């Protein structure tokens, strides 16, 4: 394959001559040390290659070898319980042979090449094979990993290895045309994997946090964004989504950020426990970690690796949740790379194609029918960090145009220790009108009609905020005091949630529905009593008010009897009072 | 009256002035880097006449 | 040994050399003219035809007939030893104190390899800087990167000297008493003038702080590539000491604004297209390669802590230098000009200051257990005091309630005693005693943030102890 | 007709590639680019000279090489095959079916850039349209032959308004007596950078109304190549003009999110380093937008009419 | 060429109260009417075409809508000339170059219109010239200069824009023609910032 | 501005009886340099100088709006050359009026942009300070001579 | 060359109340006074030349008007030196380079003035050096860099401008001369944004 020599060195830009026949965006090996780089421009006998790591110490005349393939990941068994950087290099095995630093030109393999797996063939010779079907199964933790053929491969099965212990390198199925199929295959990170058909987002993706899945729901295969400042819950809400959602496999992608912030999540994650099995949470997640001082190419290509791995796990029939943390850093890396290519800037120094890249990243989410006939979905949640809370940045404007949900955080509620601290007058969801037929069948008939009651009750105090800062709350008329108090108990029992509690960290949908029904019963009967000229002070002292506070901490199995008893007590209280 | 006037009238005009000045400065910076991008190409084209 | 004599072009800070394909990229060279004078230089381009050398110092006297270029070294390296403690260097390793040069145990490349993210561990111990506003409310943690934001006329240099003179570790507060730990300070000055140089020279030697410090001093009129090279050499020495001799080091970077300006000038000299507001497009990565060299490593006893100092150009926090620093560092300490004009030193403003690693360093077993709630209460009380003082000027003192007058007096007493410590050295216990004495002027039960157990244990002391030495 | 191939590629960078000996390529021609793996890419000639010719690629340039890539001519002017059987079909934005049905049989081939209408040949639009919205019908009324965009926001429901307008529009001939019957509109729908969520809503609304049997859809999803976003509205307007002025149809054209079209144009303008405008957009955006908008109206002596409702989002 | 230029001393009646009373323009002067989209430049110019007391009216639709040019062709052959019994179109000359017509032809239309207006001046008539938009002419100059690889001054505009605009507005005025008669040309030009 | 300039040229005189210099007054000689002036302003200036009777003492350099642009490079220099000659050779008191420096600056910017010079603020050439200095700095009073040169430039602020 | 730099500990008295009381400058220090046109920069510097207690005053006129130097030549011989009783001009050296004088000489005037000031430092005197405008030096550097066709930074200034400005200001200070005496040079430089 194509080999050449260095002609000119100027910073990270290397010009190699004798490169006639190389292809654009291929990966090369630059110099004797083994540095890697992409070809960005071809001209006659030369080829412009940009090196990822620094080029100090290189000399003119050192060989340049092109691999002949673009940037790609290795997809196969052994990716769970792993930690990778932006270009799928396992950090744990890098540590074992290098130390506390990362030397240049290190060569490691993404998948372990010497571990035995329990192969079980699901095919026999003579069978027709097309792209996307299953050859066999391999057990892996609590999952039965399926060995798929590449989407470009079709033929007829010739020989099949019997069941036994094999490595990922051993060929297991050979076709009639001589093609050898192993336990793994490679796929470029910038090309989307094919599907049969993309379905409709008619099922909800359950978070486990009350306010999100009640007021601003996100459907399965949908896209959401969560901006905010520091100490605003960005990190805790994501790791609660990782534990409590109905997703099978979780992918956490961390773009280039602070080193100690990376150390926090690298240390606390092995401690977390999977609620479904009681084992470690590490057994079902894949981590991508990048610090601010690692090469900019890895930081830019970090999210593509994660979304390709998520697509690979989608193709096997699972439901995958992908968490992009601080996409503003990815935009910064893209800006730096575009600056190194002397492109003309637009807006705040960003390249003109920022919106195209953001769209091309977000559209890989969705619920599909896989090539093998199974169903799967990928859900993407992306964090955004504004520089000073300004929503006019190009990144947030480009994200707003494409996401289906927008969970705005604010530090004003975090100052009151009110968590989750999302703003419920700034957030919006677009999946509400499509989830209603599922809602009125699976939860309860009145739920879409009941949600509007909570929304209007919360809205009516926002129209009373112009009088409360002028006149004290106690001086209000009882007809407005009722609205203020019921909205207050809504804010302090339904909207707030303790993520560290044993039973408050997860709430099913019928529990929340019962809470809203019970709050409406309280408000309606209280308004009826107020119509009879009674003081509102006796209403605030009612014993049912503590029944309202205690509804959060009841067990999921224990809830219905408590709900019925609260319904009986609240029916007895108000028309016993004259 | 003073609180409502300061909230409704004074602040939005100031903010619009901020936005307008920011846009003007950014546009001038873009015009200024275009000339440098042309001049570098002219420099590269100059020293290629007979190598 | 070999010399190249094919110079074909001289203009400004660049010169071209023919048939120099054996020179590695980024190497250091020596330039000699007809009079025997020697200048330095660095290779910035290597090609089949010619190599481009960027020249230290002015190019006066050079000519195309008598100039020759010889190689010094392929990669910039620094010779390190434990004997560097108590020595002063010019920014490229050459001594300036007149002492004989040190004998190197090792020669390390000045550019540092990145730390493996799985090899780090969470910071868990604090450093006593001796300043009450920093120790109590913006605590510095071993392994943190906590920059200081200052204006133009503000005394950033004196604060840096005081911190370098007073900082120490406190193993007696941790656990069973721990065990004695070595400590050292690495000081880096970039773009300083003669007056600041003399001030630092007298300050570090008049009190014995030189015996545990290494000084890298770069003048304003020195060649600007040395200004780029200086902080990397400082961090190389710090990393060597910390991770091969279990030292606890503290690195002070005197002015990052000069570094950024020098980076801009170098980028303009090599014909690069600038980015936002004329600054290079890769400033974020370049600053990340400096800041992210600090931290603490699993399985090791040492630690590296950084306190960068930068002067905001026009008090504009949206400027690129403050903006890119905020994306990488853990909080900031902001000096206030209004406090500086009123005679208060050090003028550290507690309200916009923040330390993001406070929660993991304070607490029981590593300091006194009442630290966090006391700091929160002090912040919340000062926030009310500074606004009540503004309302007084309109509605008068009589129209307030009693507790508002207590807050108004509390703010004045706070500014008079807590912040204005002067040149005194305060331990953490003395600072906490002063903090509890200041909170004593508020009535009991107004302290909402503090639990009853600490209130019953510490409340009630008079302020007359610190009144003997304000 | 015989085919000709050029193999003298000399320079590749970004969307542009240079062909050396291509002297007989017409300015504006459409070429087919083939690499060693057999994949075929499209392109358009944008500058032709004695020394070389400059070709921009309709998609990414990954995989191309100077040794095995060859450029073959297709046609001198970009043309689209139009027919009356295209009603009820779906296309990918470059003229290829997506629904899986066999391709249509062209009646004529027409240039996609069109031709300007003679101002003498026009006539005044005069027929009032009752849309069913009081804020539109009374105070901003719509006339057959008008171009009337909707200035949407970031999260505002403009798509629902467009669907409701298309569902209820009628001409009300009884108020004037200038005809009878209930002659319905044909609908041409062009989407540029649309996502799956809005595409699903549009498809279900069109199938529920039953108007999908008399509509033509050109769909360019948000993950499709960006240069295809330029060509998509031109072919939709070509189909609308052909139907209206050769078969007496009354067509209605809906263009979705032309902000995406403007960013698509800005990307190419930045790649071609041409002189920018007010916010980095190219200085010729007015002319390009005019070549799209000014293809509507009515023509004297003919019964057909073209109506456009563009949709755009104010940043 | 002319013999001499004279000082304007008679009003140019437009029929609009605010323009004729508060901000008058004389016979032989120049005026500019800038405004954003939807302000009413075209209605104001077509009203000036309909109701002004000029003998011959020249309308130059430089780079604007084609429907606005069809409205003139339809309405005018029915209306009545203010100062004679004939149809209004018998005194009007139209030069049309719409937006989707070729860009380079925008520059020539302005010169053609002003040359025709100057020709009718030499016969002893009073001529009114209305330019529909000059920003389109500026954009045509910008595109030609972009093709010429010239260095732009501001906003991409060539540095010689102010010379061309000055040369265009100079041609207006009240003169004594070479034949000894008297004539005048007044120019009203719209701007689209 | 033109009316104010005409009024100044009409009414300006020294006051020997207050300063005590004793010399009886004589009128100024006017040098008029117009760059890109329109007919509307030119006719006003001509009529004002006709009515005040100052045309017998004045030299006029006219560059009208339709005249070629590059001619504006030369006009101020020759106007000031004539003013310097008269004042410092024949002891006249010369008053110089320049109608629009903005039209001179546009003419300078055109040549600067055609020559690919490095621009300053807002696209104007970087050497505009020196070029404007070579024009303004030709006024003043010389020791041992009776003449003097006074300049009143007029410019429009954009 | 010098023997040893010293720490400044003696004030430089100017006669201005606000500058002497609120913003003092030491004997070997440096100061800058920027401002827009008409702010008072030059009058402040001429008052400093008139009333300060320095032994020798050096005035460098980099690019200002010529009347500002005519005033010094006319007025100064008539005044009285505060600390010796003789004429004020006997202690003053003027370097003049007016606006209309050639551009390339602007750079040389600053260096000539600072070299003369350093020469008078070595004899045991205390010298005050004043630059009328240091922005014109930057403009001259930009003008020459325009001809050299090298790529500029930000506002068109050459990249090495900061090094030149730093090397100019660091010549000040209180020193021990090679002859064993003590001298001092203080620099005040105006900036014209
Ligand atoms: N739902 C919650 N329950 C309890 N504490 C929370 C919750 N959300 C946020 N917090 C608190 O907010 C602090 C900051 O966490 P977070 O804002 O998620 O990370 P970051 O500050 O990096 O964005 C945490 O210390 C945590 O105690
Ligand atoms: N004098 C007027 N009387 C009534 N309506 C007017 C008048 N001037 C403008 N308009 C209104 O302005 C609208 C369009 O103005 P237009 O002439 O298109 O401005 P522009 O051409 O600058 O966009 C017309 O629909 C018309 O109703
Ligand atoms: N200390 C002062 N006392 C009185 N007038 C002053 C003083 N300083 C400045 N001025 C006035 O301000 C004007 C500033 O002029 P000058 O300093 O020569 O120009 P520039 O500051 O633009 O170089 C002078 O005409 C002078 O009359
Ligand atoms: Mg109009
Ligand atoms: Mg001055």
């Amino acid at each position: 394959m194509i080999q050449g020599v260095i002609q000119k060195i100027a910073g990270p830009a290397v010009i190699a001559k004798g490169m006639l026949g190389a292809r654009m965006y291929d990966i090369c090996k630059v110099g004797e040390e083994g540095l890697v780089g992409e070809i960005i421009r071809l001209d006659g006998d030369t080829a412009f290659v940009q090196v990822y790591e620094d080029t100090s110490g290189l000399k003119v005349g050192e060989p340049v070898v092109s691999t002949g393939l673009p940037l790609a990941v290795e997809l196969g068994p052994g990716m769970l319980n792993g930690i990778y950087d932006g270009i799928q290099r396992p950090l744990e095995r890098i540590r074992e042979k290098t130390g506390i630093y990362i030397t240049r030109g290190v060569v490691v393999h993404a998948l372990d090449r010497e571990k035995k797996w329990a192969w079980t063939p699901m095919v026999k010779p003579g069978d027709e094979v097309r792209g996307g079907m299953v050859l066999g199964t391999v057990p892996e933790f609590g999952f039965t990993h399926k060995i798929l053929v590449p989407p470009d491969v079709r033929g007829r099965v010739k020989e099949v290895k019997p069941a036994g212990e094999y490595t990922v390198e051993e060929p297991v199925v050979v076709l009639e045309d001589g093609t050898e199929l192993k336990m793994y295959h490679t796929w470029p990170v910038r090309r989307a994997r094919p599907v049969q058909r993309k379905l409709d987002p008619n099922t909800p993706f359950l978070t486990g946090m009350r306010i999100l899945d009640v007021l601003f729901p996100v459907a399965m295969g949908g896209t959401a964004a969560i901006p905010g400042p520091f100490g605003s819950g960005k990190t805790v809400t994501q790791q609660s989504l990782a534990k409590w959602s109905n997703a099978d496999v979780v992918v956490y992608v961390g773009c280039g950020e602070r080193g100690n912030e990376m150390t926090d999540v690298l240390v606390e994650f092995p401690e977390l426990t999977d609620p479904k099995t009681g084992g470690p949470l590490m057994h079902r997640t894949v981590l991508i970690a990048n610090t601010s001082n690692m090469p900019v190419a890895a930081r830019e290509a970090s999210i593509y690796v994660g979304v390709t791995i998520a697509e690979y796990f989608r193709d096997q029939g699972f439901s995958v949740a992908l968490m992009a943390d601080s996409t503003s850093r990815w935009a910064e890396a893209l800006r730096e790379i575009s600056s190194r290519l002397e492109e003309m800037p637009a807006e705040e120094g960003y390249p003109p194609y920022l919106a195209a890249r953001l769209a091309a990243f977000y559209e890989r989410a969705g619920k599909v029918i896989t090539l093998g006939g199974e169903e799967g979905a990928v859900t993407i949640v992306g964090a955004v960090s504004p520089p000073g809370g300004d929503m006019s940045e190009p990144v947030t404007q480009s994200t707003l145009r494409i996401v289906g949900a927008f969970w705005r955080l604010d530090a004003s509620l975090a100052f009151r220790r009110h968590f989750p601290a999302i703003n419920w007058n700034g957030s919006y969801s677009l999946f509400t009108s499509a989830l209603d037929p599922w809602y009125r069948e699976n939860v309860a008939e009145d739920y879409p009609e009941l949600r509007d009651a909570i929304s209007e009750l919360l809205q009516r105090e926002a129209g009373l905020q112009e009088i409360v800062q002028l006149v004290g709350p106690d001086a209000l008329q009882d007809a407005e005091r009722l609205v203020i108090e019921v909205g207050r108990i809504i804010r302090e029992d339904f909207l707030q949630q303790n993520a560290y509690h044993e039973v408050d960290a997860y709430c099913s949908m019928k529990k929340a529905y019962g809470i809203m029904k019970m709050i409406l019963a309280f408000y309606k009967e209280a308004e009826a009593a107020i119509k009879r000229g009674v003081s509102i002070d006796e209403i605030l002292q009612l014993p049912v008010l503590e029944r309202i506070g205690r509804a959060r901490y009841v067990s999921e199995e224990e809830f219905p009897a408590y709900f019925e008893e609260a319904m009986k007590e609240i029916q007895g209280a108000f028309k016993a009072l004259a | 009256r003073r609180v409502n006037a300061l909230e409704q009238v004074v602040i939005p005009g100031i903010r619009a002035q901020i936005r307008f000045i920011q846009q003007v400065l950014e546009q001038r910076e873009r015009e200024d880097t275009f000339r440098l991008k042309r001049i570098k190409g002219k420099i590269e084209a100059r020293e290629a006449e007979e190598e | 040994k070999k010399e190249y004599t094919g110079i074909t072009y001289i203009s400004g800070p660049l010169l071209f050399v023919e048939n120099a394909k054996d020179l590695a990229y980024g190497a250091i060279v020596d330039i000699k003219d007809g009079t025997g004078r020697v200048r330095g230089g660095q290779v910035i381009e290597v090609s089949e035809e010619y190599a481009v050398i960027q020249v230290f110092e002015e190019t006066t006297g050079l000519d195309l007939a008598t100039t020759s270029v010889s190689l010094v070294e392929d990669v910039a390296r620094l010779g390190v030893s434990k004997e560097m403690l108590g020595r002063r260097f010019n920014g490229i390793g050459k001594p300036i104190d007149g002492l004989p040069p040190i004998t190197p145990e090792k020669r390390l490349p000045i550019t540092g390899l990145p730390l493996n993210p799985v090899a780090r561990r969470k910071p868990e111990q604090f450093i006593q800087t001796g300043i009450s506003t920093i120790d109590v409310m913006n605590t510095l943690v071993r392994g943190q990167k906590l920059p200081i934001f200052s204006g133009s006329g503000l005394p950033a240099n004196e604060i840096a000297a005081q911190i370098a003179r007073q900082a120490t570790v406190r193993p007696d507060l941790s656990g069973e008493g721990e065990k004695e730990e070595p400590f050292a300070v690495v000081f880096a000055a970039m773009g300083i003038t003669q007056r600041e140089l003399s001030y630092f020279i007298q300050e570090f030697e008049r009190t014995g702080a030189l015996s545990r410090s290494v000084l890298f001093l770069n003048k304003a009129d020195d060649p600007t590539i040395e200004r780029i090279l200086t902080p990397r050499m400082a961090l190389t020495v710090a990393e060597y000491l910390a991770f091969e001799h279990d030292y606890h080091v503290l690195v002070i970077l005197t002015d990052m604004t000069n570094y950024c300006e020098a980076l801009r000038e170098i980028g303009a000299a090599r014909e690069e297209i600038p980015g936002r507001r004329g600054y290079p497009g890769y400033m974020y990565t370049d600053l990340a390669t400096i800041y992210e060299r600090a931290g603490v490593v699993e399985g090791k006893k040492g630690s590296v802590t950084q306190i960068p100092i930068l002067s905001m150009p026009d008090d504009d926090r949206t400027h690129p230098i403050p903006d890119l620093t905020g994306y990488i560092t853990e909080g900031q300490i902001q000096l206030s000009r209004e406090l500086h004009r009123k005679g208060i030193y050090p003028p550290i403003d507690p309200l916009p200051s923040l330390s993001r690693l406070m929660n993991n360093g304070v607490g029981k077993g590593k300091t006194r257990e009442d630290h966090k709630q006391v700091s929160d209460q002090l912040y919340s009380a000062y926030a009310n005091g500074v606004d009540i003082r503004k309302l007084v000027a309109i509605i008068g003192e009589d129209a307030l309630t009693e507790n508002d007058r207590r807050y108004l007096q509390f703010a004045d007493a706070f500014e008079r005693f807590f912040i204005n410590q002067g040149q005194q050295n305060r331990s953490i216990e003395e600072s906490l005693q002063i903090a509890w004495a200041l909170l004593s002027m508020l009535p009991q039960g107004e302290l909402k943030r503090i639990s009853k157990d600490h209130i019953g244990k510490y409340y009630g002391q008079k302020l007359e102890e610190i009144w003997g030495a304000p | 007709l015989l085919k000709k191939e050029y193999t003298g590629i000399t320079y590749i960078s970004g969307p542009l590639l240079f062909v050396e000996n291509a002297k007989d390529l017409a300015y504006g021609a459409i070429v087919d680019i083939k690499d060693g793996t057999g994949r075929v890419r499209g392109g358009q000639v944008i500058e032709v000279s004695e020394e070389y010719a400059v070709i921009q690629v309709f998609e990414e340039t990954t995989g191309l090489d100077l040794a095995t890539t060859s450029v073959s001519l297709v046609e001198d002017v970009a043309r689209l095959g139009v027919s009356k059987e295209m009603l009820g079909r779906r296309f990918n934005g470059i003229g290829k079916p997506i629904d899986g049905l066999p391709p249509i049989t062209p009646e004529k081939r027409l240039p996609i850039t069109g031709l300007p209408l003679n101002p003498v040949a026009r006539r005044k639009p005069e027929q009032f349209i009752q849309t069913g919205i009081s804020t539109i019908d009374v105070m901003n009324t719509l006339v057959r032959g008008q171009k009337l965009p909707i200035f949407s926001g970031s999260g505002l429901p403009a798509n629902e308004i467009a669907a409701q307008i298309a569902r209820q529009a009628t001409v009300r001939p009884d108020l004037s007596g200038e005809g009878e019957k209930e002659e319905p509109f044909a609908v041409v729908f062009a989407a540029m950078g649309i996502t799956q969520r809005e595409l699903s809503y549009f498809i279900q609304e069109f199938e529920r109304t039953g108007a999908l049997s008399r509509s033509v859809l050109f769909l360019n999803k948000a993950d499709d190549p960006t240069i295809e976003r330029i060509l998509t509205p031109r072919m939709a307007l070509t189909v609308a003009e052909y139907l209206a002025f050769e078969h007496d149809y009354h067509v209605l054209v809906i263009l979705t999110d032309m902000t995406n079209y403007c960013e698509a144009l800005r990307e190419i303008g930045a790649a071609r380093e041409e002189i920018p405008g007010r916010r980095g957009y190219p200085g010729y955006m007015y002319t390009d937008l005019a070549t799209i908008y000014e293809r509507a109206g009515v023509v004297e002596g003919k019964k057909g009419s073209v109506t456009q409702i563009p949709i755009l989002s104010m940043p």
